[PDB]
């Protein structure tokens, strides 16, 4: 039950004194600690790949970019610099890895695809990858987004109470959110092309169909860091499903 | 490390002896474990906390199977100490 | 009777041990990062002059050199601590690649190096000890059936010896199971450290539960002792392959000098003091000189040399 | 108690100590200056100069301490560990003390607690009676309590450089991953005056639960 | 280990080739 007791004793029992505690609303503590610095390292990271992203001759904001077609150069740029960071993410040590990549931009729907909007060719004799411009453009689209929101919660009294009491390029910072979709999508990507890389063709007959169990394979392959899966519960109704 | 002034090496004594003495006598009330209690819990509790802030594992059984832990006497007899002859 | 050289380690990031070679070129199966876990290491004189002058020549480590012909494990102790102006002094490595055959330090605790990173630190002294070991026969006791003690006041300077920050070890040759009425009649498990029975016979140690009525927290005192000679005698030394054994078992890993009090000179092995108790069939009362003794023997060390 | 001349001996120790205190030019109430950033120079003069204290009661035979020595207190939850608020360590021979002082603060923070139920002295009407019928030196028992609690809090830390200064880096290392090296252990020689010590006079444990 | 020094002197043997070419 965790009412832990105590005892203070005098030599020669001259004089015996009891008292109790919980240790409860130490864990309390113990978690805020926790969640508080953890965040903290998340943005932390953000910001710092959001800098590295600010060197690279920002004439324009990134909407533009996309927003545009005429040009390949700067999206195959910004590409190659994701794919980088997310390596390095997973691998304190610089790289430099087989010295020819290319980029080919699926320009129309007749060229896209489900799903995945980037697809690594692996070896067509060498790797090449495709670009979705047009759905990106779709995704960056945005104003999906507005901060004046509520969240659930429960139990506050025992379990959030206590966290009642508690505490030129100026851009703001809803591009900064918009900039998450982009990193989840590299993510995602990254996941099929360390695999295959390290790892067969067939595969994909499973990953790409679903990637489901691919888990499995990467039982004992990630390093003992996480990424980006913070709010653990990311689910939606199922049963629904009426199927 | 620059937070000291070390070569000090002062040996104090300063008796002020006979005013000391009773300015001792208006603490004797005092019960002394009843205040020590006070203390023991104050430190078990702060040195607590810190575990907790930095996630720490803790072992409770060391904890006291280490500090305060109390021997016995064994002996059938008496042996000289500190004392003052006073005046 | 040789010649002999000593390592001192420029960095004791382990302290108090020695080790002791059969060649200098054994460092090989030392390899990389392994000699930072000696403070010393003994070596017999070079025959070759390049080997001297090579030490002389490498500034990894200081090093010392003197003549040894006292071929003797206690007298060695006493000349590197000597020279290393130390009290206290580590054990002596040994590896698979069998030592230099100088088994006339046959006698001794041996350390498996690699022990020496898992050895633990021990709380039963805030000081380094010294030791003094004592038997039942003939010794201490009355020789009557039933026994007083020399002196009560032998009986209280027992206790008063902790004073001193000094270790009590009573190895009874007698008999196991008496041994607890004997305690039972007069008690000194408030008075004396440590407890060792059966040690009366060597036996044929070659290749080829206690504490039923009374909950006592005793143990079988294992017959683990070699025939360590190999030749017709009768004698049964006190081991301290044993002793140490069981000391570093309660986790006592080092001390100053261990004294024997016994009947028999035979089986002191070098030990670095010895007291032969007088026979009594009565009360002599005699302690005192025995207390003047012991004193000195210690003190002998407060000149930092034993003489 | 039989004992009661002892318990004064006790106080007779505390009160050396506060007197010690007292006299070498303490400014203001402790816990002042504690709260206040400048002024732990003084702090940790005052911190060795009791460490001097407790250097002569347990081996007084020699008078010095030590000659020399270097401190840093720090204000950083991130470089400090819990249950040593205060650490030694030695660099390239630059021996250094160090010490948290918020940790410290807290510590002297929590001294609320007052009077509850115990065993007392007699109270009889020939005692207080009598006296009713007839024949700045002011000191509270918190205030007492609070500079007597920072003592109590100096053992450790001195057990530990005692330990650390006669067997290196390495054992004082060996003992913060293990300090049963404390338990039930008043065997010394003579001089270390170990059984003088605070750690024999009173004893605690947990209630353990569970 | 025993073990240690001959994994030593195969690393001294492979290095020796490496460094010369």
């Amino acid at each position: 039950c965790n009412k832990v007791r105590t005892v203070t004793e005098i030599v020669n029992s001259d004089e015996k004194i009891q008292k109790t505690y919980e240790l409860a609303e130490f864990d309390l503590k113990n978690l805020s600690s926790l969640e508080s610095y953890e965040t903290l390292k998340i943005k932390l990271a953000l910001s710092k790949y959001m800098a590295m992203l600010s060197t690279l001759e920002m004439t324009q904001p990134l909407l533009e970019i996309f927003r545009n077609k005429a040009d390949t150069r700067q999206i195959a740029a910004v590409v190659f610099s994701t794919l980088a960071f997310i390596h390095n993410r997973f691998h304190p040590l610089v790289t430099n890895f087989t010295n020819k990549m290319e980029f080919v931009v699926t320009e129309t729907n007749d060229t896209s695809i489900p799903g995945e909007p980037i697809l690594f060719t692996e070896n067509e004799g060498v790797l090449l990858c495709s670009v979705d411009r047009p759905s990106i453009v779709k995704m960056l689209s945005r104003e999906f987004d507005t901060e004046a929101l509520v969240n659930f919660e429960n139990d506050n009294c025992n379990v959030r109470i206590a966290k009642t009491f508690g505490a030129d390029f100026s851009i703001t910072e809803v591009e900064a959110t918009q900039y998450l979709t982009l990193l989840l999508t590299v993510e995602h990507a990254y996941l099929h092309y360390y695999i295959f890389k390290n790892y067969g063709v067939f595969e994909y007959c499973k990953s790409l169909t679903d990637h489901s169990l691919f888990t499995n394979k990467l039982r004992s392959t990630m390093s003992t860091k996480t990424s980006n899966l913070l709010l653990s519960k990311f689910k939606f109704t199922i049963e629904d499903f009426d199927k | 490390p620059q937070q000291y002034i070390n070569s000090g090496t002062e040996i104090p004594f300063c008796d002020d002896a006979e005013f000391l003495n009773r300015l001792l006598k208006h603490i004797d009330p005092y019960p002394l474990s009843r205040m020590y209690y006070n203390a023991a819990n104050t430190m078990f509790y702060t040195t607590m906390e810190n575990y907790a802030v930095s996630n720490c594992k803790f072992n409770i059984e060391d904890y006291n199977n280490i500090f305060k832990v109390m021997e016995n006497i064994r002996k059938h007899s008496n042996k000289n100490s500190n004392d003052q002859d006073e005046l | 009777q040789s010649k002999w050289i000593c390592l001192r380690l420029n960095d004791a990031i382990i302290k108090r041990h020695v080790l002791v070679l059969s060649e200098y070129a054994d460092l090989k199966y030392l390899g990389f990062e392994k000699y930072k876990f000696f403070e010393y290491v003994i070596f017999q004189f070079c025959n070759d002059p390049q080997l001297c002058k090579i030490i002389e020549n490498n500034y990894n480590y200081c090093m010392q050199i003197f003549k040894a012909p006292a071929d003797d494990m206690r007298d060695i102790r006493h000349n590197i601590k000597r020279a290393f102006k130390t009290p206290v002094l580590g054990h002596m490595c040994v590896l698979s690649n069998k030592p230099p055959m100088y088994s006339f330090l046959k006698e001794w605790f041996l350390l498996p190096h690699y022990k020496v990173v898992s050895l633990k630190s021990e709380s039963l002294t805030w000081g380094f000890p010294h030791v003094v070991v004592f038997d039942l026969d003939s010794t201490l006791i009355t020789e009557e059936e039933q026994v007083e003690i020399r002196d009560p006041f032998v009986y209280d300077s027992l206790q008063e010896l902790h004073e001193m920050g000094c270790v009590l070890v009573l190895w009874s040759y007698g008999s196991r199971d008496h041994v607890a009425h004997s305690m039972r009649d007069v008690d000194l498990e408030g008075y004396f450290d440590i407890i060792i029975s059966e040690g009366s016979t060597v036996q044929e140690e070659r290749s080829d539960i206690v504490d039923y009525n009374l909950k006592k927290r005793f143990i079988e005192n294992k017959f683990v002792f070699d025939i360590h000679n190999h030749r017709s005698d009768n004698n049964i030394p006190k081991s301290p392959k044993i002793v140490i054994k069981y000391l570093s078992d309660k986790n006592v890993n080092f001390f100053k000098s261990i004294t024997l009090v016994d009947d028999l000179p035979t089986n002191n092995y070098a030990y670095d003091f010895y007291v032969k108790v007088k026979r009594c069939p009565t009360p002599v009362q005699d302690w005192e000189h025995y207390h003047n003794e012991i004193i000195q023997n210690i003190m002998d060390y407060e000149q930092y040399f034993i003489k």
